[PDB]
């Protein structure tokens, strides 16, 4: 099971950024996927999931109305549009396979090795 | 009038009640002899058995509840048993995943978590804001002597509330099915590496 993220970087308050996570080994249209992040010195915790079809999507409070998960499944790929980004949205970023309910991205196995996003001046 | 079942959900399998009943004897047994679990003793009530401390056990075969009914006379009862999914579902099975089990000093239980098609089957609380649709959906071990088994999912959409912030820190241990977490307050989750797959009959109980 492989997940590559990309798309993370540098940006000043207000701005945006787009990651990417480009799946194989399983059948990714089968799947929920989901978004965790880790801010310095905290744990893993929630950000968006996303299901098979794209239909139901998830995010929590702090995220809501600024952030937008989405998925291509011909291209096996997630996305997470990152909008109005806050100091606060600092942390490395990283795509899981299944629902955030799962806790599957808990276990180093089911998700890929993370992108940093950072947000200051 | 017909009345309506105590409450509908879905109903183990006995192979399925039994596999799923044993792994939460062994979880308790294992989490009570874990050192991390010992020493944090003083925030859950020589030490203590927890399959003890667990003293009231569902009978017959496990269960995940959708909607208490109490025959008609719960909020949203009618509305949710006159669904088309609930007609078409009943006397189907199902596969449920169990996920992660846990411990608090109150209950102890199984989370599950649902399918599309299982999401349709489950109804439309203040505990549970913030969190994904289904978030309570869970399958009840054990009680403590003076606590009913509706805690259960209270208890789970307080550990969810938890883990959602990041709170549950690095995991205290392995165990041989998954990675153990100390929430603090006495509460514990074993976050199962693989899945559990319980077959289960959505249908309803009628005491």
């Amino acid at each position: 099971v492989q997940l590559e993220e990309s798309g993370g970087g540098l940006v000043q308050p207000g701005g945006s950024l787009r990651l990417s996570c480009a799946a194989s080994g399983f059948t990714f249209s089968s799947y929920v996927m989901s978004w965790v992040r880790q801010a310095p010195g905290k744990g893993l915790e929630w950000v968006s999931d996303i299901n098979s079809g794209g239909s139901r999507t998830y995010y929590t409070d702090s995220v809501k109305g600024r952030f937008t998960i989405s998925r291509d499944n011909a291209k096996n790929t997630l996305y997470l549009q990152m909008n109005s980004l806050k100091p606060e949205d600092t942390a490395v970023y990283y795509c899981a396979r299944d629902s955030l309910l799962s806790t599957r991205y808990l276990h180093t196995s089911e998700r890929g090795q993370g992108t940093q996003v950072t947000v200051s001046s | 009038k017909d009345f309506l079942p105590l409450y509908f959900g879905w109903f183990l399998t006995k192979k399925s009640s039994e596999t799923l009943r044993k792994a939460g004897q062994v979880f308790l047994e294992e989490l009570g002899n874990h050192k991390a679990f010992k020493k944090e003793l003083r925030h859950f009530i020589e030490k203590l058995e927890l399959v003890s401390y667990f003293g009231k056990r569902p009978p017959g075969v496990l269960h995940c509840t959708t909607k208490f009914c109490d025959y008609g006379k719960a909020a949203g009862a009618e509305e949710y048993a006159q669904q088309e999914v609930v007609k078409r579902s009943y006397g189907k099975a199902f596969k449920l995943s169990i996920s992660a089990l846990f411990v608090t000093p109150k209950t102890a239980g199984a989370q599950v978590v649902l399918t599309d098609q299982e999401l349709q089957l489950w109804p439309s609380a203040s505990a549970s804001e913030g969190l994904p649709p289904g978030s309570r959906a869970h399958v009840t071990l054990g009680c403590a002597a003076d606590v009913q088994p509706v805690q259960t999912g209270l208890d789970l959409l307080d550990i969810l509330q938890q883990v959602k912030g990041g709170s549950q820190g690095e995991a205290v241990g392995e165990l041989p099915r998954g990675k153990l977490y100390s929430l603090g307050k006495g509460r514990w989750m074993l976050s199962l590496t693989k899945k559990m797959e319980v077959k289960a009959i959505f249908t309803g109980y009628y005491g």
